[PDB]
RNA sequence: GCGAAUGCCGGCAUGAGUAACGAUAAAGAGGGUGAGAAUCCCUCUCGCCGUAAGCCCAAGGGUUCCUACGCAAUGGUCGUCAGCGUAGGGUUAGGCGGGACCUAAGGUGAAGCCGAAAGGCGUAGCCGAAGGGCAGCCGGUUAAUAUUCCGGCCCUUCCCGCAGGUGCGAUGGGGGGACGCUCUAGGCUAGGGGGACCGGAGCCAUGGACGAGCCCGGCCAGAAGCGCAGGGUGGGAGGUAGGCAAAUCCGCCUCCCAACAAGCUCUGCGUGGUGGGGAAGCCCGUACGGGUGACAACCCCCCGAAGCCAGGGAGCCAAGAAAAGCCUCUAAGCACAACCUGCGGGAACCCGUACCGCAAACCGACACAGGUGGGCGGGUGCAAGAGCACUCAGGCGCGCGGGAGAACCCUCGCCAAGGAACUCUGCAAGUUGGCCCCGUAACUUCGGGAGAAGGGGUGCUCCCUGGGGUGAUGAGCCCCGGGGAGCCGCAGUGAACAGGCUCUGGCGACUGUUUACCAAAAACACAGCUCUCUGCGAACUCGUAAGAGGAGGUAUAGGGAGCGACGCUUGCCCGGUGCCGGAAGGUCAAGGGGAGGGGUGCAAGCCCCGAACCGAAGCCCCGGUGAACGGCGGCCGUAACUAUAACGGUCCUAAGGUAGCGAAAUUCCUUGUCGGGUAAGUUCCGACCUGCACGAAAAGCGUAACGACCGGAGCGCUGUCUCGGCGAGGGACCCGGUGAAAUUGAACUGGCCGUGAAGAUGCGGCCUACCCGUGGCAGGACGAAAAGACCCCGUGGAGCUUUACUGCAGCCUGGUGUUGGCUCUUGGUCGCGGCGCGGCUGGGGGCCUAACCCUCGGAUGGGGGGACAGCGCUUGGCGGGCAGUUUGACUGGGGCG
RNA sequence: GCGAGCUAGCCCUGGCCAGGGUGAAGCUGGGGUGAGACCCAGUGGAGGCCCGAACCGGUGGGGGAUGCAAACCCCUCGGAU
RNA sequence: GUGGUUCGUGGAGCCAUGGGGGAAUCUGGGCGGACCACCGCCUAAGGCUAAGUACUCCGGGUGACCGAUAGCGCACCAGU
RNA sequence: GAGCCGGUAGCGGGCGUGGAUCCCUGGAUGUCCGAAUGGGGGAACCCGGCCGGCGGGAACGCCGGUCACCGCGCUUUUGCGCGGGGGGAACCUGGGGAACUGAAACAUCUCAGUACCCAGAGGAGAGGAAAGAGAAAUCGACUCCCUGAGUAGCGGCGAGCG
């Protein structure tokens, strides 16, 4: 059926992961956004 | 086999021996390993002729001995060449398997005349070089890609075309 | 302050005890446990797999895995069962995988390069993998682990010591690891098969046979020593005008040994010696059986790989990735202590394992007949084969069971007699379906259209005969004819997997590719043609300037394009348009450059307006331009006993349709008129051709083969149809268990004929009219779905278009700048047709050249260009490439009018 | 700001196509001429080539329409170095 | 050639600058809105400067502010 | 000031007026990530020099401590010793910077220099002793509140801005 979910450790991870977000302006942005703003955890945390 | 190599001599007094027939797949040029004196080599131009049994070179000196090549300065008039040495040492300055090279059809001071293989005419310059001899491309033309599409087999873009499209898509398009 | 917003939120009823149990691969019986078992445990019949419903490696998910307790909810019923609850426990590695090694894409990235800032790029080096590389295997052993735990057998790297050895000693160099595809020799395990030849546990019941009888098996792994087997390279001297920046390496030339020689990396024997080893098995559960003790047997011939040796060999073209090891060596230290070796002792980590794993544990929100990458996949039969029917090992019976067999939908089976007429349509289905022999038409680019079309064969028995693997060849195996005789049934690829063919036409040639959830086509794609911009630092595409792309391409090339084999052939017009060329003349921006006026000024002055002339591209004007846009006439007369026409008369246009074709899918008058096909034929197919509106390049006529394309016809055959009529399995119905769903103000809702806002159960008159239900059948409740997509209306919105409006991107362009020298020159001007001079200032031609840029070619120097130009500022211009707005009202529907 | 574990592509790097059929370049031999063209016979094994599994697809009909499913099941079909 | 200013090209200045020319050191040199005379102001083209206004994460106070569908959405194993 | 081992009430055991629980403030530890900075990296993991005990090395040899990124000055010498960067609800200035919508269209205009993004300062920045303002020869830092004033005024002189 091929949905769109097949997760890929390697993938998903990579792609998304503390770092990256960081590395980025943007990413970083929202991130520290989320942080306070909300609490929670985060991607990679995932 | 997905690679390049030589294209412009500028170390001379060297012994030019016609390496061999390594007809080559990568630029419409068919070249053979050119064996130099020391032993240092080079898949060199494909300027047709100069039989296997190598036996050539060039030089600040001379030696029209078909193929081979020197500066404009050092070159006859009424001569057919390639190794298009445009600017001062810019190595090759044209004629790629483009058999019909250029013909020092008249030179002038630090300026030597050239029949624009491609399809026009003007002048080069001083030392500027270029090796006579033909090309090598056996009319590398024609030949049928029959009931299939050589193309594809191209590895060479089916970058296919269109023009009629349904849209209003790509540059001047 | 609330019915009331298809309102929000929450609960709660509907339909409704009807609809569903997630594949029609079925079960049933005996015992056992339990409070209680169609749904659990043992056992015995039976059915379904079997290329899976097999084990395996991965990825994903992470305790789901085992064991003892337990069922409240999740398990679409139960439930003592669980991949559910609580508790305990389970997965160990110098040699398996990941790292402690290597790089391509790519990503990072000190230096370097450009951005308003954030940022962009990016060398070397680093990150980066089932690509490279690397040192093991078989058995046992628990409730779970296992190449890790046992044990038996096989190794590797580092370190210290000594023993022997030799210029060791970088990674800098050189080989070097290193490879495409299609195909195939030689050899060998995996794997399979016959053995009645060896071992052993037992049988035969029945009619028969104790017999080459039935049933199990007769293997797995290994130091090197060792013969079948290949598999990779040659051996010395010297020159090294000297390279691979530095010398001995390898590269290149010369003379001798230049073999089936010797060299060094996998299979067989084996065999050290070990294990297994099933059928046991006395103690023991004689049964959730098996944990663990006879002995095992351990042997022969047969078949044989789609990747085992191996980096093979042969062919071919689109001509097949980079860093550990091996040898050469500088720095450099060893050179009685540097590296190679030998023996002996010493050292060896970090994190990964359970079980699921063509899947209820993975994605689809669910135990959803959806997808998901690699490994032989056991046999018997079928020409072969992971296709097929049955089954081996192992897996499972779909997680809802009984019971009736009505209509009715599903899936499937059958028919006489006719045998498409059913109908838009042979849509469906049915014919036909496999190998061998015979036999094959029009046409052809001679390849093909042929599997064409059309027959005939096949089964099991015995006879004599010929072949290739069988180490000679002598129980063994295979390809095979042969021809003879003969047996049986309706049938002899017996079942199962398996074309209907033909005749014709149109388009596009063809294999293709594409609109995922309607459309695979005459749509794009093409091999192939033609115009065509481009000389490199290209031209176009992204980019704010770097820069990449292009392309380490270089005119047999790179980009722009309209058609889209091949054949035949592409004619007529450049008045407008785009463009290419021209640039003498008109025009005209910024600007130079002065007449002259103006304001204030006691005055020198001090600000503007300023115009004659010189002045850019553009536009105007001349020409060239059609596989550039685009277009390619009208009516009157005339031989025509009747009709254009052979001719003739003309008005306008840039000429004014040519060759081929024609009611074509461009022809509405039309089912045009003639012909054929038929019982009739508005589809076809041929021919005419007054072509409502074909036409050569978005080609034109045709064209073999080719198409899940479209349309036309004939044979074959069938319930497609003349109505069918029977039947088989599945719901529907009755039982037990469970138990939704949109819509709905509310309601005990009958027909009539009339009515109302003009198509009423509810209003009037009337007629039939008990109360409820279940299996049904669709008509009305203007039934349900959705605040019509067709419509108009809002001076709503969003996309594409051009001579719409404006504006920007880019491109061309005058003067100006860091854009420096030297000379050759003509024009204006005012002053003193003129000439002499003079300040003024305008045009322009030259190597240079010191910026600039580029250039490189091995260093910073040379080289080329060079005052360019890049590039900054203002000028002007093109400019739908893009961005933003706009394009009225009326309207006895919007529009056209 | 967020995304190619959707899908269209493109770069890098592996894996994969059970069987069978048709029989062009070639090379071997023979063939009247000077050599040859060129013929034939053998060998030979190409092709986006044919017949077909897995695998890729998803016309043509059948079911399904509060489905098994927000595209699936059934018969059928094309591609098949 | 743009800016800011109330100034949207205007009779349109001051200050700030994108390009090009490129003055003066006290009778110097801008200014008081085109310019000019005279008057009047100011002295640039470098720099530092607490206090007076803004803002609630934090802690307190107070409420013609609320009561579990109101209040921050979240009154306590919620940005879960 | 005399009770306690936190919300856990429960089992099992215990500190305490020769000043416990806890309230304060200043401490010593502060494992791994995170600007991360020793090096690599899919955060919270895996890799290297110097010192280090010497450590079981029972008749045989390891963690700990450590240490070091890079841009900033500059005592330059061979460069030794100071600062930075990452945050942060709201607020601050600079750097850059828009359509809707109003004008009952819409190109001028408006929303605005707003919303957003970026950089950076602070606890507040902003700004700040005048080539200022205006004209009574009058006033004097900057800022902020009221007022001046919805005035003088800008303009398809329209909506508005002001």
């Amino acid at each position: 059926m091929k949905r769109t979910y097949q997760p890929n450790n390697r993938k998903r991870a990579k792609t998304h992961g503390f770092r990256a977000r960081m590395k980025t302006k943007s990413g970083r942005n929202i991130l520290a956004r989320r942080r306070a703003k909300g609490r929670h955890q985060l991607t990679v945390s995932d | 086999q997905y690679r390049i190599i030589d294209f412009k001599r500028d170390k001379d007094g060297i012994p030019g021996r016609v390496a061999t027939i390594e007809y080559d797949p990568n630029r419409s040029a068919n070249i053979a390993l050119i064996n130099y004196a020391d032993g240092e080599k080079r898949y060199i131009i494909a300027p047709k002729n100069l039989k296997v049994g190598m036996e050539i070179m060039s030089g600040p000196d001379a030696d029209i001995k078909i193929g081979n090549a020197l500066p404009l300065e050092n070159i006859p008039v009424g001569t057919l060449v390639h190794n298009i040495e445009l600017k001062p040492g810019r190595g090759g300055q044209l004629v790629r398997a483009a058999g019909t090279s250029a013909q020092v059809l008249g030179k002038e001071g630090k300026y030597v005349i050239v029949r624009l293989a491609s399809g026009e005419v003007r002048m080069i310059l001083g030392k500027c070089r270029a090796t006579v001899g033909e090309v090598g491309n056996g009319g590398r033309t024609d030949k049928p890609f029959v009931k299939a599409g050589n193309k594809h087999h191209k590895m060479k873009a089916p970058n296919v075309r269109g023009v009629a499209m349904n849209a209003v898509d790509h540059p001047f398009g």
